[PDB]
């Protein structure tokens, strides 16, 4: 397996990785904007014969400067947008080597920490996040638009989970009690 | 995943 950045011509090969119930399939449109502003974090595991078989798209950012006052505020971070491994390619460390090179870009950029939003019922990526550091830091309140096993629920729970990165010295953005502080959707920006 |  050989890890490098995405590019355009990859578009047509990620359908295997987007059957996974819990990945998503974007528009094109989103992944080239990803490419376009943050290609050195969008990065591809390919194997030996050619085929993708998983990928990452991250993202540095903080929410808008009108929102700082708001409790809700997000100051520079780093964010994993989308994070895939075939699942005959899991368990072997794709995964966490695609996170841990975009914890040192966080790193290296003094990221306040990383974030996530994971599905409240995808427990292989909660046990997986949790392996490497990451805690809930709060629940976000219908963020997904369906539920990913229950067609009479409209809506399922995010959990926003976070891995401090070492600026965070007092580890003032990590909370131990993570899922008993609930949002809304509304104080989720773009 | 962020949500489509
Ligand atoms: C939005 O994208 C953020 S939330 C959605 C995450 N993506 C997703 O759910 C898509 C489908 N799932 C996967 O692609 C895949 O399961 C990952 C990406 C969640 C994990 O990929 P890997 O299988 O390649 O993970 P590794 O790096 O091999 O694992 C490292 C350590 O993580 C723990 N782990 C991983 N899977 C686990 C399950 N199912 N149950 C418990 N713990 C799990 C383990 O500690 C693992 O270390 P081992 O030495 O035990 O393998």
């Amino acid at each position: 397996v050989t890890v490098r950045r995405f590019r355009p011509e990859d578009l047509n090969k990620l359908a295997k990785c987007n059957l996974d119930p819990f990945t998503e399939t974007y528009e094109l449109g989103f992944y080239l904007q990803y490419y376009a502003k943050w290609p050195s974090l969008f990065q591809v595991a390919e194997d030996q014969h050619g085929n993708i078989i998983g990928y990452i798209m991250g993202k540095l950012e903080s929410s808008p400067d009108v929102y700082r006052f708001s409790p809700h505020y997000l100051p520079w971070h780093a964010h994993i947008t989308a994070v895939t491994v075939a699942p005959e390619a899991r368990r072997m460390g794709i995964g966490r080597l695609l996170t841990e090179q975009l914890e040192a870009a966080a790193d290296a950029a003094d990221a306040w920490f990383v974030d996530l939003f994971v599905r409240t019922t995808n427990h292989k990526a909660i046990a997986f996040y949790k392996s490497m550091g990451y805690s809930v830091y709060r629940v976000v309140k219908d963020y997904y638009g369906d539920h990913s096993a229950d067609p009479s629920r409209s809506s399922e729970d995010a959990y926003d989970m976070r891995k401090p990165m070492k600026r965070d010295v007092k580890r003032e953005h990590i909370r131990e009690d993570g899922e008993k502080h609930e949002v809304d959707p509304s104080v989720v920006w773009h | 995943m962020d949500e489509l």
